[PDB]
């Protein structure tokens, strides 16, 4: 069965997507930042996510597969996203969707 | 008036291969047959809604029509654009397909249903038998459903349903034939042209039979097994999402629409508003080539066939709402425990009758 | 740094049609779709109560066409009822992406769209469902009252009404997806059946 | 694409998505041919850490809380809220502040009952029975909306020296005729129910629990009571203002879902009795005739007395319950509430513990389901009127 | 030994083929009653005296004293207060109460000293974003709703309102009153005899 | 009719019949009446036709 | 009469706010911001009770104070005028941005004045409130339908 951490704009499994399938795997982990297009990306945005990602699944993992930590590693994606997010490096997606701003309100920084 | 005449004649008078005519009129009674299948499929669904909402204390659907006419329709549209989902192992071609073949068998079976006389499509020889063998196609299609599928949920609602339709089917045949005996035959017209002054009277066992057999096709909440939501989710329909499903939500109406105007026509008589009318010469009409008096009576018998069909689509579906749902074991002792021995002993019955006063059998 | 939590400033503005037979054909795709709605009978506390008040015969929402489905595959919208809590949360995200696309959701009671009382000192609620699935309606209150709960209803057709057919690409899911192995020593599950048939039920240890 | 029968006990998995009214309770239960060999429940869906939020709130600020524990009634948990910093401090709640606890305890059990016995009735046949009890269940709602400010739950109606205020004026005049409308359907239930022999027959033996094995498997609730024990803490701890009301504690003997229903049923019944019992007898009566004897003589007469007023004297929100640890106890609809507050010497208490029935009758699931059938499962569900509310803690 | 197990037969099946002809008759004579539906669009069911809904709030009127701060049960009010310097009045810059996290338990229009602060029958909250629900000082007071005075809604009492005997309060006239007399007509009464 | 004045409701049509309570706003012809009783001071809006300013 | 033209648009880049009196169902109307949203125009719903002085929140900033709740002592936003911030972010080719309000019955005659005055001023800005009422989509304008 799959062991997964699903949350708005962050969706870690334990498997690989070969086509559109998930396929438990015990080593993969991957990720799916954004499906619902929330925010609006750019190339470099998407890399540094993605170079967290791996410093975050690598260089500190010896410990067991439980969702456990399989949360305790999204929660600190979506973090590093929020905070991509303020520093402007990302935005909201504006488009006809929901809209419901759901890592804060744009402010003015004073 | 023989619309069929005029249409074949008008249509040879200027030309056309004369036998050519009558290949270009099938389509005409084809489709009108459709035309009231579908009517009454969204006349069943609208009157289960507005009558389950009367029995307590409710109101159905208000703001989609004026009395949510168009309630029926909504539901229809919406589910056609609905995306469709097919999970990752299940089949790709016994999916798309079990809502079909439970679907085609119910709709082939309209051939037989009379609205009077010279106004149904061929009365055939087999009538009711061809009914009988065709309602057993859909329990293809529901083990299609199921073996389909990757969930093991709906195996099991397959399984369960492919075994409730086969156990209400032959006290559903031991019904008709009782209702045959009298009939001197199995085609529609000939079946009901016996009641020329209503077999309900002269087969009060083999009625309650047929009735409940019909109602017990995987139809009603008196059983609704794979439909029964708090024991199990939705049985085998828990993976179909858009027109699919559709065919489902239809394909159990129609099916029902079927059965009323199948008890009206076998026990009732979609003709003879209840007076021997045809022993109306004492308005002196000469009925033979009346131009209207045809009309009249086309008529008269219309609106008594739909009478009778829905008196019984209401008691269904107000039935629904008053028995008890039944287990599993409780519903396949009705069938083979109870309909069937009660289904032979009609059987022997009207045997014994027709033997020893061959008049009124 | 100008403006923190910035919005997109787009390009390629709209790409709408104007002709009046695809906009009238447009009102019916979203009459049919909004006065349909058939909700998914998911509840998860206190508040999935009032939702059944509101399906009892003192005010139904039977008018304005809704039906409670039972399995997602059929249902269109999701009224999240209850707490959320962090044990359950994947259980609500499968049952949404579980169902088809043109699916809605509303986020009723205080503890679905902030977290409510529980969003000081619970270590288990999640703080709001904003931050799992994109609402589209939130109603506030400890449990609302089902003509609340009907409002709600109302201000979400109004904005079904609003959808169109030539902006159907803001519907789909983008899957930007990556990879990436680890070395994380899977453990056995310790939840499967076994509960009288273990061996520890049948006699005390010495 | 398919499932590969094989010859083992077959897991199958009702989990959290229940599309019913029993909470999110996920059930994985094998079977082997339409039976049960053994179940695991796994609970927890929804643990809020009420436990660990009541020690870092005041009273007054966590008596909204208590209205969850076990939703429904959300007055038996308030009471016992009321009831575990008051015993401790020892503060006297007037007489006629017990009579509409009393009052609003009742018609709680009522609507308690109610709510277990419709989806009981629906898994047990039709789905019509759940558009009548809340036809039924909305006059008790209508009632509390008067009274206090919502409906069910979020009452916030008690206060610990009493009742936050007065009930209104024609209320009850009202509470009569809700009674005298009531009364007859609960043995129309049994009229309309109760004698369908397939019916009967479907919760005859399914579901046994022995007298000695209720009382080792602590089943407070009229789960025990269905088992042959006339014991519930109205009776043997001298709830406030008992011994002046009638008593008939229902009592089966077989112990099964049968019993427990015909148990209900006459608690419900009984409850009648209680409230137009207590309704006839107020100290004051009606709160109209109170006000007017009050604004006509009450100046310094009687009527003005302590015994008389809905509350006793008004406590600051800094009401710092004092040292000691006691263990509190009310008589819900599903059994035997239990707070083990302790309490140093502040606001904030130490170790506020919740005992709730539920999570008790809930243990005797697997040996209720000790190979019964697959279907009688949700009736035996049902049967125990589970509220996942209250198996949070 | 088989003929008391034929008669057991025969009185299960007709009693179970009454207790269904006796089921059929209730359901069928329930189409016959007015249904009790509130048709709330057009139906607005209005609440009672003691219905807790939307805060309303006197800015002039409050003090800044903070009970509602305190005694709430999750500390919601955002109150900001400035401690104006004349000789030791506090001055109110922000008053603010985010409804998305409100309970509406009413605790602090129960210890709001200077009746500065009340609860309202607007139960019609809803919106299309949460951020919306963040009340300012000025979008509290707001008069609210009001259902009795609208043009499209025909209000109905709930039970507690409808006159001795009455259930339903849909077919009523014009003059109803709740259930019995107020104490002012009581002591009234009394005073003359 | 004037905020800060104790007013009664004349009004039989009305679920807050002869309830007494005092003028907190008025804006736009409408009033907001709070009646301070029960436990939570409750606040609605009356027409300036449906009142009496009780002595 | 069952099916609209693009009278509507009409009506609203004439007069420039427009005071809608949708049936109480409200399913009927989203038609007609479609309408709007067909010709160029972008919309923005905002639910009307629940904004400020109207002023400081459309026009100038406004310092938004979140729910601490125990935790995270007092702190201010000040989100961007919610119309000067919209007016910028349209899309290229945009005709301009209306300002729905879904539940306009909550404000007062004052504020509907403003809201009226403010369409004049401030070019590429419309405003529609809907006001509650007929049973049927009929629409007026906002500078009418007060005093
Ligand atoms: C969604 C569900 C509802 C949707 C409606 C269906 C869509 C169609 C809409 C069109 C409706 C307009 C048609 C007007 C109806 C009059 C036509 C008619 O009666 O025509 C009848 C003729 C008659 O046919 C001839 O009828 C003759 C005599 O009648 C016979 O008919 C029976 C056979 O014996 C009787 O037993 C009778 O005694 C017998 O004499 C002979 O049988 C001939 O062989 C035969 O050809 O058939 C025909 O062309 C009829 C073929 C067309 C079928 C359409 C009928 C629709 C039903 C309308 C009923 C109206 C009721 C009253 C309306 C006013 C309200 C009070
Ligand atoms: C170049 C491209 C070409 C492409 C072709 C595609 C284009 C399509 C062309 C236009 C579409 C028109 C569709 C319908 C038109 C109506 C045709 C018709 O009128 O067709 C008439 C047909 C045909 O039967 C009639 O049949 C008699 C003639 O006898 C012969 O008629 C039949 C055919 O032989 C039988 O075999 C019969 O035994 C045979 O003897 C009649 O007198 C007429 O002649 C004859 O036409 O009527 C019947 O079949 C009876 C079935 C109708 C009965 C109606 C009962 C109506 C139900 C009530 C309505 C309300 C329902 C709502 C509630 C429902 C709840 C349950
Ligand atoms: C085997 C063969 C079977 C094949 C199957 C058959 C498939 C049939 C598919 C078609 C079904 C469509 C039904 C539509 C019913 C309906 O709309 O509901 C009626 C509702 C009721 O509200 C109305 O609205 C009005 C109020 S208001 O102004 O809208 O607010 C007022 O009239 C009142 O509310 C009410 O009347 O109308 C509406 O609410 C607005 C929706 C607008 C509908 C569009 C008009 C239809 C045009 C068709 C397209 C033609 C294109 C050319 C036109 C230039
Ligand atoms: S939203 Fe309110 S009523 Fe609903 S479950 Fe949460 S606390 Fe209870
Ligand atoms: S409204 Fe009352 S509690 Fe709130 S700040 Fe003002 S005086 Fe204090
Ligand atoms: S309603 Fe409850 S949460 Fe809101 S301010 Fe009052 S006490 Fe606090």
């Amino acid at each position: 069965m799959l062991l997964k951490s699903t949350t708005r704009h962050v969706h870690i499994y334990a498997g690989h997507v070969v086509d559109g399938e998930v396929h438990p795997d015990t080593e993969t982990l991957t990720l799916n930042v954004d499906p619902d297009n929330e925010l609006e990306w750019n190339e470099a945005a998407l890399a540094k996510v993605e170079a967290k990602f791996r410093e975050l699944v690598a260089n500190a993992a010896g410990e067991d597969l439980t969702e456990y930590n399989l949360r305790r590693i999204g929660s600190d994606l979506e973090h590093f996203i929020r905070s991509l997010l303020m520093q402007g490096e990302i935005g909201y997606n504006l488009n006809s969707r929901v809209r419901n701003y759901s890592l804060g309100i744009p402010r003015v920084n004073h | 008036i023989d619309l069929q005449g005029q249409f074949i004649s008008a249509l040879q008078s200027l030309g056309l291969s004369h036998d050519l005519a009558k290949l270009l009129w099938l389509p005409l009674p084809m489709l009108m047959m459709l035309i009231v299948a579908t009517v009454g499929v969204l006349v069943a669904v609208w009157l289960e809604r507005k009558i389950s909402a009367a029995v307590q204390q409710r109101i159905g659907p208000e703001y989609i029509g004026p009395l949510g006419i168009l309630a029926p329709l909504a539901d229809g549209l919406k589910l056609i654009f609905k995306e469709d989902v097919l999970p990752a192992n299940s089949d790709r071609w016994l999916f798309t397909l079990g809502p079909a073949v439970v679907v085609i068998p119910v709709f082939l079976s309209y051939i037989i249903v009379p609205f009077g006389q010279n106004l149904l499509i061929s009365n055939l020889a087999m009538g009711v038998f061809l009914w009988i063998a065709l309602s057993s196609i859909a329990p293809i299609g529901l083990l299609m459903a199921g073996y389909a599928s990757n969930n093991k949920y709906s195996l099991l609602g397959g399984l369960r349903a492919a075994a409730q339709s086969i156990s209400y089917e032959i006290p559903l045949a031991l019904a008709v034939l009782a209702v045959a005996m009298m009939s001197n035959g199995l085609g529609t017209v000939e079946i009901v042209e016996q009641q020329s002054q209503w077999n309900v009277w002269r087969q009060p066992i083999g009625f309650l039979v047929f009735w409940i057999a019909a109602l017990a096709e995987c139809e009603r909440l008196p059983f609704d097994l794979p439909e029964a939501e708090e024991e199990l989710v939705a049985g085998y329909q828990t993976e179909y999402a858009g027109m699919k499903f559709a065919l489902f939500y239809l394909g159990a109406y129609v099916n029902l629409v079927l059965s009323a105007l199948l008890v009206s026509v076998l026990y009732f008589g979609g003709w003879s508003f209840p007076i021997p009318l045809e022993t109306i010469a004492n308005l002196l009409g000469v009925s033979e080539t009346n131009p209207f008096l045809q009309i009249a009576f086309a008529v008269l018998g219309i609106t008594m066939t739909l009478i009778k069909a829905y008196f019984f689509v209401f008691l269904a579906i107000l039935l629904r709402w008053t028995v008890p749902r039944v287990r599993i074991d409780q519903l396949l002792d009705l069938g083979w425990k109870f309909l069937l021995p009660v289904g032979l002993v009609n059987l022997l019955l009207t045997a014994g009758l027709k033997l020893a006063f061959p008049v009124a059998f | 740094p100008a403006i923190l939590n910035p919005i997109a400033r787009p390009e390629v503005p709209q790409e709408l049609a104007e002709n009046i037979i695809l906009t009238s054909l447009n009102d019916v795709y979203d009459w049919a779709r909004l006065s349909s709605l058939w909700p998914l009978m998911y509840g998860t506390a206190c508040c999935f109560i009032e939702f059944a008040a509101m399906i009892g015969s003192r005010f139904d929402f039977d008018r304005f066409g809704l039906v409670p489905r039972n399995s997602p595959r059929q249902a269109d919208l999701i009224i999240t009822s209850g707490t959320i809590t962090m044990k359950m949360a994947p259980a609500l995200v499968r049952l949404y992406e579980q169902m088809p696309s043109p699916k809605y959701v509303i986020a009723m009671g205080a503890c679905t769209i902030t977290g409510g009382m529980f969003s000081s000192d619970s270590y288990s609620a999640v703080r709001g469902v904003d931050k799992l699935i994109p609402v589209d309606v939130y109603l506030p209150g400890c449990p609302p009252r089902p003509e609340a709960i009907m409002d709600a209803i109302v201000k979400l057709r109004k904005k079904i009404a609003n959808e169109h057919i030539n902006e159907r690409g803001n519907l789909a899911q983008t899957h930007r997806l990556f990879t990436a192995k680890h070395k994380m020593k899977p453990v056995p599950p310790i939840l499967t059946g076994q509960y009288l048939n273990a061996p520890s039920r049948q006699a005390p240890p010495p | 694409p398919k499932i590969e029968t094989r010859t083992e006990p077959m897991v199958i998995n009702m989990g959290p998505h229940h599309p019913s009214m029993h909470g999110v309770l996920r059930l994985m239960v094998t079977l082997d041919g339409e039976d049960v060999i053994d179940c695991e429940p796994v609970i927890g869906y929804l643990h809020r850490g009420m436990e660990k939020i009541a020690e870092n709130r005041t009273n007054i600020m966590f008596i909204p809380y208590v209205s969850r524990w076990d939703y429904a009634a959300g007055m038996f948990n308030e009471a016992v809220t009321v009831n575990a910093p008051e015993k401790l401090a020892g503060i006297p709640v007037p007489k006629r502040a017990s009579y509409i606890r009393v009052i609003m305890l009742e018609l709680n059990r009522i609507a308690n009952h109610l709510l277990w016995l419709g989806p009981f009735l629906a898994d047990v046949g039709a789905q019509t029975p759940f558009f009548y009890i809340f036809r039924e269940r909305e006059y008790i709602y209508d009632l509390f909306e008067a009274a206090t400010g919502m409906r069910f739950i979020n009452n916030n109606y008690f206060r610990i020296g009493g009742v936050a205020a007065d009930l209104t004026y024609g209320w009850v005049t009202k509470c009569r005729d809700f009674c005298d409308y009531f009364l007859p359907k609960v043995d129309e239930y049994e009229r309309l129910i109760t004698n369908n022999p397939i019916f009967v027959r479907r919760l005859q033996g399914v579901g046994k629990i022995s007298r000695e094995e209720a009382i080792n498997w602590g089943l407070s609730g009229p789960m025990l009571r269905a088992s042959g024990v006339k014991w519930d803490l109205r009776k043997v701890d001298h709830y406030e203002c008992y011994d002046d009301f009638d008593w008939d504690v229902p009592v089966a003997t077989e112990g099964d879902c049968l019993a427990r229903y015909i148990v209900r049923i006459q608690e419900m019944r009984e409850s009648v009795k209680i409230i137009r019992q207590a309704l006839d007898g107020l100290p004051g009566g009606p709160y109209e005739n109170l006000e007017a004897k009050r604004m006509l003589e009450g100046a310094k007469s009687e009527w003005n007395g302590f015994d008389y007023q809905y509350i006793g004297k008004k406590l600051s929100p800094t009401f710092k319950i004092p040292k000691g640890e006691h263990y509190v106890r009310v008589e819900s609809g599903k059994g035997e509430l239990g707070i083990y507050l302790i309490g140093d010497d502040n606001v904030f208490p130490w170790r506020w513990k919740i005992r709730p029935p539920d999570f008790n009758n809930l243990q005797v699931l697997p040996q209720l389901l000790k190979g019964m059938k697959v279907a009688d499962i949700v009736a035996i569900l049902g049967s125990i009127d589970v509220i996942m509310g209250s198996v949070d803690r | 030994k088989f003929l008391n197990q034929i008669t057991n037969y025969a009185k299960e099946a007709v009693q179970s083929a009454k207790y269904i002809g006796q089921g059929l008759s209730v359901t069928f004579d329930h189409m016959r009653r007015r249904p009790i539906t509130v048709q709330y669009p057009y139906e607005k069911l209005i609440p009672s005296e003691r219905f807790r809904g939307r805060i309303h709030f006197e800015f002039d009127k409050c003090i800044a004293c903070e009970v509602c701060v305190r005694v709430c049960p999750i500390n919601l009010p955002v109150v900001d207060w400035v401690f104006n310097k004349e000789l030791k009045k506090k001055e109110l810059k922000h008053y603010s109460i985010d409804f998305g996290v409100c309970i509406f338990c009413a605790n602090c229009v129960e210890y709001c000293p200077t009746n500065c602060l009340s609860v309202t029958e607007e139960y019609e909250l809803a919106t299309y974003d949460r951020h919306e629900l963040n009340y300012d000082s000025v979008a509290m007071g707001r008069i609210p709703y009001k259902v009795t005075q609208d043009p499209m809604v025909t209000p109905i009492r709930e039970f507690a309102y409808l006159p001795a005997g009455v259930m339903s309060g849909h077919d009523l006239p014009a003059g109803a009153q709740r259930a019995g007399e107020r104490p002012e007509a009581i002591a009234n009464t009394a005073k003359s005899s | 009719i004037l905020p800060g004045m104790t007013v009664k409701v004349t009004n039989p049509n009305d679920t807050y019949y002869q309830f007494q309570g005092i003028v907190q706003r008025i804006t736009d012809g409408k009033v907001a009446v709070l009646f301070e009783g029960g436990n939570w001071d409750k606040l609605v809006t009356f027409q300036a036709s449906e009142l009496e300013p009780v002595v | 009469g069952l099916l609209a033209g693009y009278q509507f648009v009409k009506d609203l880049e004439s007069a420039g706010a427009l005071a809608l009196f949708v049936p109480p169902e409200g399913g009927f109307e989203g038609r007609y911001q479609r309408r709007l949203r067909s010709k160029g125009y972008t919309t923005l719903p905002m639910s009307a009770p629940g904004l400020g002085d109207l002023a400081a929140y459309l026009t100038q900033e406004h310092g938004i104070r979140p729910a601490h709740t125990g935790k995270e002592d007092i702190r201010v936003y000040f989100q961007p005028p919610l119309v000067t911030y919209h007016l910028e972010n349209l899309p290229p080719n945009a005709k301009g941005l209306v300002l729905w309000l879904i539940d306009g019955k909550r404000l007062s005659k004052q504020e509907f004045a403003y809201l009226a005055q403010l369409t004049q001023t401030l070019p590429k800005f419309k405003v529609v409130v809907e006001v509650g009422g007929d049973r049927v989509v009929r629409w007026e304008p906002l500078a009418d339908w007060v005093a």
